[PDB]
């Protein structure tokens, strides 16, 4: 793994600040009082996760 | 499910 890196359950909110995307995680194994908000060059290993957030978005968008 | 899903946490932030 690396580095502070842990398995992602599943992204459960996104957001821009000073330019920037930041994505709201849930840790595997963890429960929402250890979620982060996340620059995306924290995400470039979850891919999957982040399609199934945008897909749920534009389900509704 | 289907590959490894992992990502690096962040444990500092505007203070």
């Amino acid at each position: 793994m690396g580095e502070d890196v842990f398995e992602v359950e599943k992204i459960l909110d996104m957001k821009t600040e000073g330019g920037k995307v930041l994505y709201k995680v849930r840790w595997k194994g963890y429960t929402s009082d250890d979620d982060t908000w996340e620059p995306e060059i924290h995400l470039e290993d979850c891919k999957e996760v982040l399609l199934e957030f945008r897909k749920k978005i534009a389900e509704n968008k | 499910a289907r590959t490894k899903q992992t990502a690096r946490k962040s444990t500092g932030g505007k203070a």
